[PDB]
């Protein structure tokens, strides 16, 4: 799970706009680090690749903080 | 040798043409039917072979056995064909 | 045309038809050019009398569509009389 | 002056009333032109119901769809006037059912009622932009693959906004904004004098 | 003059009537492209049969491109070409000294007569193109001769712009295709194993756009611009990179130039457009000069375009079916050398 | 007011659909750049997708949005089911056309009617 | 009145004779041989082709062919710039601008028929009141360059002078009809 | 006669004669002009007589007759087929629809000429350019092909 | 089902058809024809043109049946004006209407064979076609794209002598059709590639709006020329060639039979064409004779206004359909009181037929698709409009 979280963080670190400094498992880019709605969708897409797991928009919209991502990725 | 002489002239004539021709100017298509045909083809091609010596075998002293043999071969293959028709084979 | 009889006979036979009678190439049967000058007929309306246009102008005597059922016992009626069955030809019914 | 038989203007007129009576929930106006042609007009919601009654009614069988078109009256709030012309090989008569659709208020599709409409409905979307719900595969038919804009709309320039030429630098065909070398001369033709009361 | 009316695309007018003597060339093709796109009047003097200049017809609009029969030895032909032009652009050049035309002719002799007449005509401006790093003492006869020209033409035509491009990068160019075509050769000789001859390519279009912008700008008079590029390169990465996109093995083996100048001499003997030239060879291993000079690109208004960006298009034809779909991202980039 | 809903009852539901299309295009950009041998960068293309999806960011009405994706979906279909060849796709990038300046002084210097 | 094509009126029951005739039709390709006879027959017919440069396919007087502007016998060009030839051209091909000539007469300063735009309808021939613009007989005016196809007043007037003799004969033959 | 110039003039005369005598026409069969050539292929004005074959696949094709309007949806293709034709290649634009836009010039879906898409060698005029008229145009291509002097230019180059 | 994108390969032509298809080896799973490779704007262009200057567009809509198309617009514009053409003009239109049907069928039957692989029928009948074109030229001036049938009758009376030649030809053409027959009707091989290919049921043909030989071939009896007579096709007597076991071969036989029946209609028209005028006498709709406009003021005014401005059709809308050789060709011409139309949707027998390609060519080989495009006489001009 920590490693999973690392994977999540890893992906974010990769995304251009996301700032490595502001990034934290509790950061909500939609509202905090300033990621656009569309960007959040793009992030989920990268996660879908890194984790090879598909996320429905209904749930993906609900995921706007890395930790939340980790939580969903968890289940 | 005489044949060798003729043939090399034959290749030379063709290689000459292509050479001048290039020098003067200065994914999944598969149908079992196609494979099946190729197969049938050889089963028939092999039979052609077992049938090719028939010109020499005509002069065989036996004669009766010759024909008895040859007729059996042609008939059994033709039945193979018959079942090919009966089955979806040969119906593309 | 201008074909030696034998060629014609071969032609007619191989074709199975007297192709000579109806040749495709045209020879001195086509209307000659410079046919005579034409005096064409003048139609009606050229009368010099009783030719009032008001009495011959269907163009705009036409009226706006008639309206039925505008939003602003009884027998059933069809779009039109049911069609009449066509009849087989008599010169060549079949073929 | 054309010969006119009033037999038809009477037959067709009656039928109009018959249709109207049978489908009063949708028929708004039913008129017969002076040219002996009926033109039931239906609320857009009556697209499916009015057609089906005409395709499958013993006293009005209208089996084939001659055409589906959309005049565009820009003044009219509902811009498009979808017109469906139908033929009855049984009664040798044609009728036209015309509805109204605005740009973003789609009409139902009749591909179910007549499969002829599968293509014409795609044609109406491509040219005018009306959308047809429940259409099997609505996609541009006549316009170019990347065309932007619906061409037969009265508000679309004839010459259009893009034209194509081959550019060597990029070795590929390339759109550019239209630049015409002799603009379409727009002759004004209407005369200031009317012809008749009509 | 011709007041510029229009929206900016074809069928519009920009007011530049321009003789362009060597348009049929790789650079040329591009020069006529922009000039035609802009709507300029382009007179293209040509000597090759009409069949070969057809590629220029669709460029430019009707009555915007005029083709004139012209012979370099015949002074009269140049005379009538510039009769009604107000801009003359000279791109006359070759790599192989031909039987009836010497490097002097193609670079210095002819390009003089041309500008000479242009003045007699009263053309507002003449743009003369000579290769980059062209010393009057440079090893390659070509480069030196070109240098000789840029001087002369200044006396025949004062204040005549002299853009001096580096070897050019573009589809149909030599710089990039030549190396890629070394495939036929099992081994790809590289003097000094492709080292110490840092090279800075420049996209053809950039060069073209630059040239065109010159025609329509008062700032450039007597200017000797140098269109260079967006990044330099040791010949090693360039060669391999090319082979990289071409997806063909790279086998850099050093070859003593003294012997290699001889190889150039060999192909040079070829009657039909020698593929390599003694004068070429030297040029290829002639190090690119540094960038301290009247700037070209950017200075004249176009931002250079990196080689890697469009390389995929130039080198694609050399790949095999197996790699055709492969894209730039899959491949690696080469490394620059501020040296 | 008092409009009939095309496919989305409210901007909210509609936005859901836009998200899906974005994803679709995002996942597709790479493939096209390879099946059409386009000379563009996947990243570059993906930004273009963003450009377009926002060029129409201002629309507030649900009905307009719904048609926009219908149309958007149709375009994707023409590019994934490939009926649109490179010439068609690259047109999106407006590669050949010369960009026009929007600075007043710039226009003054060039066109009678800006 | 209708007619059944390919409808077998009845089921002729096979009779040996019939069967043989049929079987022979399949076995010895009888109908195929019938088809070969037809082509052999024509091989013997005279070919209908014409030596194109030496002989020409016949065109009667109304052939529209290539545009020309006629002149009065005196030498005054017929056109008086009423410009309805421009009005009725379907393709927008003819462009006419005019001004009163020094003589004081009405004449066209510029008359440009864009032949690539023109679809050779022949309405201009129809519309002209003085019949100045006519559809000339020549159809062979293929040109190497696109610009040559655009025609100004001087080319058309020159075209008119070259073909006036035949144009006059053609109009002479067909005017009663019009 | 004896001169390297005379030998190079006679041999192109030979090369030009071969290309001139055997032009295989590739016919983009757009609109209706294709019919007015199907009449050229037909018996009144045979084209084969003149060595022009009835129909050859693009790869085998010395000339391209563009008959009919070149819409903005067929343009991207014409260029492909022109680009895939063998090098010695020539284009004949038939019809006011192709050489210029003709009726349909001002349409939003019609390229105003194929000259915009493919370089054009002979422009054959006429709404249905007559079939002799195409035959005159093909014969004019043959006059253009006779005049070309490729070998002479290489010798004095 | 590897999409092959066949049809940009100029394989059935009839125009340029990108028939994207998915074929498991040599079997067609789905055909999605693409259209618009010849869209040119014919419907929008007409709105910007006057009625008489939009007549030439109709000849170009489907130019193998050059005139028959013109008759449909004519009829339509005549209805809106409530004017009818003079008696001689009507017979002419039926005379050239039929000649045109032959021309279309010679095109459809012979071009069908060229794709199949039989090439000699095309050359045999293109010579006959040629001879017919000459009729067009000597009547209109143009070999094809005549513009002869105008909205108020014909443009100019027949030349003095044409009727006689439209006889010599007709007297012989039959044998020419007979020959083609001896080559294809019973060929042991034509039948195979054509018989039982693209069978269309009767109910399905009406449902997909086929409306042409395609319906008639399935046994539905409908000829708009007998059911709803237009011009004087009522005064002639002909037999519709209905078909059974509708398939490529049967419909073909139908097209050869209408070539035969049209010769029966042409004969009559030559035997019974009346003396009279060929254009309505209402200078209001038909342009005045040139002798009259050059001697009478009212005629010049009527000539000037008609050519410069136009008919000024009364406001209304009509859908008039004829029986063009391909099938039902109809023009829905909405018209404001203005001299230039407001809308002119051209119903093309062909937009409906192509659509049917999918429902006809199912489980069929690549060669079958080529045969079916032929049996629909697809002229991409009418479909693309
Ligand atoms: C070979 C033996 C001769 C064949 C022959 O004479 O055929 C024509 C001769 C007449 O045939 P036709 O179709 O009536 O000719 C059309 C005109 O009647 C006759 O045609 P015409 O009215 O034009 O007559 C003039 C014609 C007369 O020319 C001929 O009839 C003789 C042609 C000989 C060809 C050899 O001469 C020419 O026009 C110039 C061409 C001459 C022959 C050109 C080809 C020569 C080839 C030499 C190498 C082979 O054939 C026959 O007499 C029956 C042949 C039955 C074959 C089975
Ligand atoms: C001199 C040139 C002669 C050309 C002959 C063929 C073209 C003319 C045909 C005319 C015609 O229409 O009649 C056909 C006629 C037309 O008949 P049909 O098809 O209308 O019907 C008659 C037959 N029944 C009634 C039984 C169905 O066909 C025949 O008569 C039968 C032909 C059989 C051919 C068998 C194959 C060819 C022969 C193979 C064996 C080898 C023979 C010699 C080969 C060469 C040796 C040197
Ligand atoms: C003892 C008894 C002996 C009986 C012998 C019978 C004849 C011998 C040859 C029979 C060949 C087989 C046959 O009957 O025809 C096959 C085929 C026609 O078959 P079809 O009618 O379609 O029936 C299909 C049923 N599933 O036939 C074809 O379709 C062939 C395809 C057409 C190819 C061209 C045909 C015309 C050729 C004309 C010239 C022929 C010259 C032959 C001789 C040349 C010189 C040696
Ligand atoms: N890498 C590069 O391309 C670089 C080029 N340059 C300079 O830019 C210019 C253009 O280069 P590029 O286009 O590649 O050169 P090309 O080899 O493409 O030839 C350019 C043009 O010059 C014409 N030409 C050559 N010799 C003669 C002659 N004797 N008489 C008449 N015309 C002649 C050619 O016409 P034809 O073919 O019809 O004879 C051709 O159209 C050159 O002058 C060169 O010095 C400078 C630096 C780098
Ligand atoms: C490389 C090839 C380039 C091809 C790119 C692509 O195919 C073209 C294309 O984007 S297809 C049109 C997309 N256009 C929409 O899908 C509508 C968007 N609708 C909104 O933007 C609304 O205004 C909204 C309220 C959702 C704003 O919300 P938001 O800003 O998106 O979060
Ligand atoms: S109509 Fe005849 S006269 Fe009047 S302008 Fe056109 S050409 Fe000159
Ligand atoms: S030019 Fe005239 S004929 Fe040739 S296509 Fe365009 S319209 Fe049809």
């Amino acid at each position: 799970l920590d490693g999973i979280k690392d994977r999540v963080l890893y992906v974010l670190k990769l995304y251009d706009k996301i700032d490595p400094e502001k990034l934290s498992v509790n950061s909500h880019f939609m509202k905090d680090l300033g990621l656009d709605s569309l960007d959040q969708v793009e992030i989920i897409m990268a996660m879908e690749d890194e984790f090879g797991f598909e996320i429905p928009d209904i749930d993906a919209e609900k995921l706007m903080c890395p930790q939340e991502i980790v939580d969903y990725i968890a289940d | 040798m005489n044949l060798y002489t003729v043939i090399f002239i034959n290749i030379l004539l063709s290689l000459t043409l292509i050479l001048v021709a290039f020098w003067l100017p200065q994914r999944l298509p598969f149908s079992m039917k196609f494979f099946l045909v190729a197969i049938t083809f050889l089963l028939f091609d092999l039979e052609i072979a077992l049938l090719l010596p028939l010109p020499w075998a005509i002069q065989t002293i036996k004669t009766s056995t010759m024909m008895i043999m040859a007729f059996i071969l042609v008939t059994i293959l033709s039945l193979g064909l018959a079942y090919e028709w009966t089955q979806k084979g040969l119906e593309w | 045309a201008s074909a030696t009889r034998v060629i014609q006979k071969l032609r007619n036979w191989a074709s199975g038809q007297d192709l000579q009678a109806k040749l495709q190439l045209r020879y001195q049967e086509i209307a000659k050019r410079t046919q005579p000058p034409p005096k064409l007929p003048v139609g009606p309306s050229h009368k010099l009398s009783n030719n009032y246009y008001c009495t011959r102008d269907g163009r705009r005597e036409v009226v706006p569509p008639s309206i039925i059922m505008s939003s602003q016992e009884k027998k059933a009626v069809t779009p039109a009389p049911p069609m009449k069955r066509w009849e087989l030809s008599k010169d060549q019914p079949y073929l | 002056v054309r010969p006119r038989s009033d037999v038809t203007h009477k037959q067709l007129s009656a039928f109009g009333e018959y249709v109207a009576e049978i489908l009063p929930k949708y028929v708004q106006q039913v008129q017969v032109s002076c040219l002996d042609e009926l033109e039931i007009c239906i609320h857009p919601d009556g697209v499916i119901p009015t057609l089906t009654f005409l395709r499958d009614h013993t006293n009005a069988q209208f089996k084939s769809l001659a055409d589906l078109t959309a005049v565009d009256v820009p003044t009219r709030q509902n811009r498009f006037e979808i017109v469906y012309n139908l033929l009855s090989l049984r009664f040798n008569s044609r009728i036209r059912v015309k509805t109204y659709a605005d740009e973003l208020t789609p009409i139902d599709s009749i591909v179910s009622v007549h499969i002829a409409a599968n293509w014409y409905e795609r044609e109406v979307w491509d040219m005018f932009g009306v959308f047809f719900f429940n259409h099997p595969d609505l996609r541009r038919i006549l316009t170019d693959y990347g065309f932007e804009g619906h061409p037969f709309r009265k508000d679309f320039p004839l010459t259009g906004y893009v034209e194509l030429r081959y550019d060597d630098e990029v070795k590929r065909v390339v759109a550019e904004p239209v630049e015409l070398a002799q603009e379409f001369r727009k002759f004004d033709l209407n005369s200031p004098w009317e012809a008749f009361p009509a | 003059a011709v007041i510029p009316h229009g929206k900016g695309g074809r069928s519009s007018v920009s007011g530049v009537v321009a003789t362009v003597f060597g348009a049929t060339g790789f650079l040329g093709r591009y020069v006529v492209n922009h000039l035609g796109r802009m709507g300029s009047q382009v007179i293209i003097p040509y000597r090759c049969d009409v069949y070969d200049i057809m590629h220029l017809r669709l460029m430019g609009d009707l009555g915007q491109l005029t083709f004139l029969e012209w012979d370099a030895r015949d002074k009269d032909s140049i005379r009538k070409a510039v009769q009604h032009s107000n801009v003359v652009i000279n791109l006359i050049g070759r790599e192989w000294e031909t039987r009836n035309f010497d490097f002097e002719d193609v670079f210095v002799n002819i390009p003089r007569a041309i500008a000479q007449a242009s003045k007699e005509a009263g053309v507002e401006r003449f743009i003369h193109v000579s290769h980059l790093n062209a010393s009057m003492k440079s090893s390659s006869k070509s480069l030196r001769s070109k240098a000789v020209g840029e001087k002369e033409v200044r006396s025949v035509f004062p204040e005549a712009i002299i853009i001096r491009p580096s070897d050019i990068f573009g589809r149909e160019d030599r710089f990039l295709n030549h190396f890629a075509n070394y495939r036929w050769f099992l081994a790809v000789p590289l003097v000094s194993l492709g080292f110490k001859t840092v090279k800075q390519p420049v996209y053809v279009a950039d060069v073209s756009k630059g040239i065109v912008n010159a025609t329509k700008d008062p700032d450039a008079v007597g200017k000797t611009f140098a269109f260079t590029g967006p990044n330099r390169y040791l010949l090693f990465h360039l060669v391999k990179y090319i082979f990289g996109m071409t997806h063909r093995t790279f086998i850099p083996y050093p070859l003593p130039l003294f012997v290699y100048s001889w190889i150039g001499k060999l192909f040079g003997l070829s009657p039909f457009e020698p593929w390599t030239t003694k004068d070429k060879v030297e040029r290829i291993h002639i190090s690119d000069v540094m960038p301290t000079d009247l700037p070209g690109l950017e200075d004249l208004g176009v931002q250079p375009t990196p080689l890697e960006l469009k390389s995929i298009e130039v080198l694609r034809r050399h790949r095999t079916y197996r790699w055709l779909s492969s894209e730039i991202e899959e491949t690696k980039p080469a490394k620059t050398v501020n040296y | 007011t008092s409009v009939k809903p095309i496919f989305s009852r409210d901007l909210n539901e509609a936005k859901r659909r836009v998200r899906e299309l974005y994803r679709a295009w995002y996942r597709e950009v790479p493939n096209t750049v390879h099946l059409m041998q386009l000379d563009i960068t996947v990243k570059q293309g993906r930004d273009k997708v963003r450009e377009m999806f926002m060029k129409n960011a201002h629309v507030t009405d649900p009905r307009v949005v719904d048609l926009l994706v219908i149309k958007g979906k149709m375009e994707l279909q023409e590019t994934i089911k490939v009926w649109k060849q490179r010439t068609h796709v690259m047109r999106f990038f407006h590669e050949t056309e010369t960009p026009r300046p929007k600075d007043f002084l710039s226009k003054f210097y060039m066109g009678h009617d800006p | 009145t209708y007619k059944y094509v390919n409808k077998k009126e009845q089921e002729s029951e096979v009779d040996m004779k019939s069967a043989t005739d049929n079987a022979a039709r399949i076995l010895m390709w009888t109908e195929l041989i019938r088809g070969l006879g037809m082509t052999l027959s024509y091989l013997f017919r005279e070919p209908a082709t014409i030596n194109y440069p030496f002989e020409k396919g016949p065109l009667s007087p109304r052939f529209r062919g290539e545009h020309a502007l006629r002149r009065y016998p005196s030498g005054e060009e017929r056109c008086i710039a009423c410009k309805l030839c421009e009005a009725i051209c379907p393709a927008q091909a003819i462009t006419i601008e005019a001004e009163p000539r020094a003589d004081g007469s009405r004449r066209t300063t510029r008359y440009d028929i864009d032949m690539t735009k023109c679809i050779y309808c022949g309405f201009c021939q129809e519309a002209c009141p003085v019949d100045a613009i006519v559809e000339g007989p020549n159809f062979e005016f293929s040109t190497e360059t696109h610009e040559e196809l655009l025609y100004n007043k001087e080319k058309l007037l020159n075209n008119g002078d070259k073909w006036e003799a035949e144009i006059a004969a053609n109009i002479q033959a067909d005017y009663l009809y019009r | 006669r004896s001169r390297a110039e005379y030998v190079v003039t006679k041999l192109d005369d030979l090369i030009n004669w071969a290309r001139r005598s055997s032009l295989w026409p590739m016919t983009f069969g757009l609109a209706c002009c294709a019919v007015e050539m199907m009449h050229m292929a037909a018996p009144r004005y045979d084209m084969d007589r003149f060595g022009v074959v009835f129909r050859a696949s693009p790869r085998q094709a010395d000339v391209m007759i563009v008959a009919g309007t070149l819409t903005n949806k067929m343009a991207p293709a014409l260029r492909k087929v022109y680009d895939q034709m063998p090098e010695p290649r020539y284009v004949v634009s038939m019809g006011s629809c192709a050489n210029g836009g003709g009726y349909y010039h001002y349409s939003y879906s019609v390229v105003r000429g194929c000259d915009r898409i493919v370089p054009v060698d002979i422009y054959v005029p006429g709404c249905p350019p007559t079939a002799e008229a195409l035959l005159y145009g093909i014969l004019q291509l043959q006059r253009k092909i006779k005049r070309e002097q490729k070998l002479k230019i290489w010798y004095r180059r | 089902n590897m999409t092959l994108n066949f049809g940009p390969q100029h394989p059935a032509a009839h125009g340029v058809l990108r028939l994207v298809l998915e074929l498991s080896g040599e079997m067609v799973r789905k055909c999605d024809p693409h259209i618009g490779l010849l869209h040119r704007g014919t419907e929008k262009l007409i709105e910007y043109k006057t009625y008489l200057q939009a007549l030439p567009y109709f000849d170009r809509l489907d130019y193998v049946s050059m005139m028959c198309n013109e008759q449909a617009y004519s009829i339509a514009v005549e209805k809106l004006l409530n004017i009818q053409p003079p008696p001689r003009a009507q017979w002419i239109r039926v005379l050239f209407g039929e000649i045109t049907r032959i021309l279309n069928h010679i095109m459809a039957v012979t071009t069908h064979a060229l794709d199949i692989g039989a090439m000699t029928p095309f050359f045999w009948m293109f010579e006959e076609r040629e001879k017919m074109f000459e009729f067009y030229e000597r009547v209109s001036g143009a070999r094809m794209h005549a513009a002869y049938i105008r909205p108020g009758g014909v443009h100019q009376d027949l030349p003095l002598g044409l009727l006689d030649d439209i006889y010599e030809f007709s007297k012989n053409f039959s044998l020419r059709i007979d020959e083609v027959e001896e080559m294809l009707t019973n060929n042991r091989i034509w039948r195979n590639r054509t018989v039982d290919i693209g069978v269309v049921t009767a109910e399905d043909a009406l449902n997909y709006g086929f409306s042409g030989v395609m319906l008639r071939g399935s046994g539905i009896q409908w000829d708009l020329r007998k059911t709803q007579p237009y011009d004087v096709y009522d005064q002639v007597e002909f037999d519709v060639p209905i078909g059974s076991r509708g398939d490529c071969y049967d419909r073909y036989l139908c097209r050869v039979e209408e070539m035969r029946q049209s010769l029966r209609i042409i004969e009559q028209c030559l035997n019974k064409m009346p003396p009279g005028e060929i254009k309505v006498d209402d200078a209001k709709v038909s342009p005045p004779k040139r002798a009259e406009m050059k001697t009478s003021m009212e005629s010049l005014i009527h000539h000037f206004k008609l050519y410069t401005e136009g008919y000024q059709v009364p406001p209304g809308a009509t859908y008039t359909a004829i029986e063009a050789p391909k099938g039902e060709f109809g023009v829905y011409l909405v018209s404001d009181g203005s001299s230039r139309p407001y809308r002119c949707k051209i119903k093309a027998p062909g937009f409906a037929h192509l659509a049917g390609l999918d429902k006809m060519s199912k489980g069929h080989m690549l060669a079958d698709v080529v045969a079916i495009i032929g049996t629909q006489d697809i002229v991409f001009g009418e479909i693309d409009r």
